[PDB]
């Protein structure tokens, strides 16, 4: 058959957009993330001294 | 028993300005709004009123 | 005037008649079907579409309410209570009986593996005790309010 | 054949047809060979080239559906394309003269509108050309005589277009600079 | 249809709806693979709204009466457009999924509403 | 207190200026439209004539 | 025959926004109109086809066009 | 395009020339998305080469005095694929880059950058 062909076609591409997407949106979160971690090390170091 | 009068006035001083400027502006653009849109609905009601009484004629 | 189809997946899902109640369907309507069956027996047909479709629909959703969990046991109950073997003739008023139990929620509480077992058991047991009613049936083809208490 | 035995061609979607768009004409199928040599220079000055405005734009709203942070010139793209496109549709029946055409695409580019909130756009620039029609004619004129747009012109319009905009509202609005 | 000569808001109603359902059928795939968790709000609320209105549309008729035991109901064009007008604006979220099915008139949809 | 009120006498003049311009557009647009439209009635008159 | 003809340069209105903003149209070009079912190909020709009255009401026949359907 | 025909030199270029581009292409999502500031060192300096590297490529052609007034001129193998050689290491780096349009050989560009 021609039509579940198209049908697949346009799933697959738009399942290709929205994973693109999320990818880009979670490498930015990255940087975020890794900005916020590193903030806690002078009162940890001060505590255990 | 005078010194608190004064920092009483300092405090009404301090908001009066912004709320009468806040009260005049919002006096004004209502009355732009009201003035626009009786200006609209005039022109529209005319235009009805005269296709209709042109379809008629 | 009526098809029905069959589908091999259906077959090896465990669905031994194995028929699609989506798609089959018989344009004579209920006026063949005796009045007491229409009468236990109405508008399933829409029920079991409605669940496969909700079913394929919410299979993977994150949380279930209490109508939609209610519904997947209700369609759940219906369609495991459908199946029957080869070589297993039955009558119409076992079929009407079976109908009625199923339809007004009395094997709700019952989980599903043992759904099938059970009704099997029951109807042997009406076969010695309260028998008259079978009788009834083949004398009227509808049934009363004090055979539908009793 | 048909296709290879001709020049230019525009392709009618029905998608965009069964929302939104009236006019529903694709555009980035849509070719012209003759272009530039086909055109009036006033509107070919006025046009800033917004195809390639329009492409980066839908590319990227692609992706900012549902993505809430962006780079601030991103959201500034993305905002003047959806501006362009909800610009862009118009009625049946409703033919427009070349002045008016250049005068609404010179508002859509330069950005005065970008202001506006994009659900109620139409209806404002509709006004703004009765309004423009009404108590100013020298505009027209120089358009129709000169066939180009004139610096001066372009200040009279832009004093005419903050003067408007300074008294229309449509829903808790707010006139800005 | 057209509102040269229908009343506008006949007009205004079909477009909304015909909007509504274009997206949902868009929508489709990503919902059936990805699931509705994956959307905004926005998404998620247009996608209640078109499976409240797609199941509106369904009613049923007297010649019905042979195959199923329900009777005829039949309903006027305002009460109809006032129906429709409602549920785009979305005032009737509330209800659950069986409320809406087979359903003729709005005081029906109430009693169906006080039944479950 | 003594700049407070300055300002009130300008937003009424200013609302009076208003009042009397979009009162004098309305007449002007509603009079051409009129017009206009009468006349296209004659025309299509003379038109079926 | 091939050496009696010009180059191409006049801007035919269409009266459409998105068409000559987007797709120029002038004089002695052929222009293809490809659509679907129910799309509004006729609409656009009518809207061409009477967007000449204007030209037409001039005198000289330099603006006037004569059209055919 | 063979090592065996036109000298391992060339082929040594070609191959690095397209490392580079694909890298660049590849590392376009993250300059969009993040910019280069986030690139490394190495990243940075790569992504400055291959954008310099296709501003070189241009050429100046005959017909183009048309509409610039500058004739074209050609260029033997030899000069040509020894500069890429020199450039493949990325020293003009610190050049403008408006001077990096060719117009010739070597020679008259790196005066022309000296005479910006
Ligand atoms: N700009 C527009 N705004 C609103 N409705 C429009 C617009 N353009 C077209 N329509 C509507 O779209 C439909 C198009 O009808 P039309 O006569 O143009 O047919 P068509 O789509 O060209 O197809 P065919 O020639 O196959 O019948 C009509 O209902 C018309 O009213
Ligand atoms: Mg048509």
């Amino acid at each position: 058959t021609l039509r579940e062909l198209r049908g697949r076609i346009r799933s697959a591409g738009s399942i290709k957009k929205i994973t693109k997407a999320q990818e880009l949106i979670a490498t930015s979160r990255i940087a975020k993330a890794q900005a916020r971690v590193e903030a806690a090390r002078p009162y940890a170091a001060e505590i255990t001294n | 028993a005078e010194r608190e009068a004064m920092l009483a006035k300092t405090a009404a001083d301090n908001r009066k300005s912004a709320e009468q400027v806040a009260a005049a502006q919002a006096d004004y653009e209502k009355e732009m709004a009201e003035a626009r849109a009786q200006a609209s609905a005039l022109r529209d009601e005319a235009r009805a009123a005269g296709r209709s009484v042109v379809d008629e004629k | 005037d009526g098809q029905c189809f069959l589908e091999s997946d259906l077959f090896n899902q465990g669905v031994r008649p194995a028929i699609n109640v989506g798609v089959s369907v018989s344009r004579v309507g209920g006026a063949a079907q005796i009045k007491a069956m229409k009468e236990v027996a109405g508008s399933l047909r829409l029920d079991l579409s409605q669940y496969r479709e909700l079913e394929a629909f919410a299979a993977f959703a994150s949380d279930l309410d209490a109508a939609s969990k209610a519904q997947l046991d209700r369609g759940a109950r219906l369609v495991e209570l459908l199946k029957q073997p080869q070589y297993s003739p039955l009558a119409v008023e076992e079929q009407v009986v079976a109908i009625f139990l199923g339809t007004q929620g009395h094997l709700d509480s019952v989980p599903v593996e043992d759904v099938q077992r059970f009704e099997s058991e029951l109807l042997e047991h009406v076969k010695a005790s309260h028998s008259d009613i079978f009788d009834g049936i083949r004398e009227t083809k509808k049934l009363s309010e004090e055979a539908e208490e009793k | 054949n048909v296709i290879s035995i001709t020049d230019g061609q525009c392709f009618l979607e029905s998608d965009l047809f069964n929302q939104g768009v009236r006019p529903a004409i694709n555009v980035g199928v849509s070719v012209s060979r003759v272009g530039g040599a086909a055109q009036i220079k006033a509107m070919k000055e006025v046009a800033g080239s917004l195809r390639l405005d329009l492409s980066q734009y839908r590319e990227l709203e692609a992706f900012a559906a549902f993505a809430s942070d962006l780079d601030a010139a991103s959201k500034a793209q993305l905002d003047r394309g959806a501006r362009l496109v909800e610009l862009l549709k118009q009625p049946q029946y409703s033919p427009l003269a070349v002045e008016e055409q250049v005068v609404a695409i010179f508002l859509g580019t330069q950005g005065h509108l970008d202001s506006v909130p994009v659900e109620d756009v139409q209806r404002f620039e509709s006004e703004l050309l009765e309004h423009v029609k009404a108590s100013h004619s020298d505009i027209f004129d120089g358009i129709r005589e000169t066939k180009k747009l004139s610096e001066e012109a372009e200040e009279k319009l832009v004093s005419v277009i903050n003067e408007f905009k300074k008294g229309f509202q449509a829903s808790d609005g707010s006139s800005v600079v | 249809l057209d509102p040269a000569i229908v009343g506008d808001e006949h007009y205004r109603v079909a477009q909304e709806v015909i909007r509504i359902l274009q997206r949902y059928k868009d929508l489709q795939d990503i919902i059936a693979i990805l699931g509705i968790d994956e959307l905004s709000e926005e998404d998620k609320q247009l996608v209640n709204r078109a499976r409240r209105i797609e199941r509106f549309l369904s009613q049923n008729m007297m010649a019905a009466e042979q195959f199923t035991g329900q009777p005829g109901s039949t309903v006027p064009l305002k009460e109809t457009i006032e129906a429709f007008d409602k549920l785009t604006k979305g005032e009737f979220d509330h209800l659950p999924e069986q409320a809406f099915f087979l359903i003729g008139g709005l005081d029906d949809l109430a009693k169906k509403a006080e039944s479950l | 207190l003594a700049d407070a009120d300055a300002m009130h006498a300008k937003a009424l003049a200013d609302a009076k200026a208003e009042s009397e311009k979009v009162t004098e557009e309305a007449k002007q647009d509603s009079e051409r439209i009129a017009a206009q439209l009468s006349e296209q009635a004659g025309s299509e008159a003379e038109r079926i004539k | 025959s091939v050496v009696q003809r010009q180059s191409v340069s006049e801007p035919l209105q269409t009266g459409i926004k998105a068409i000559d903003a987007m797709t120029p149209i002038g004089r002695g070009q052929r222009q293809l109109i490809i659509g679907d079912r129910k799309t509004g190909k006729t609409a656009v020709c009518v809207d061409t086809i009477l967007n000449q009255r204007e030209a037409w009401l001039t005198g000289d026949p330099k603006q006037q066009v004569r059209c055919v359907y």
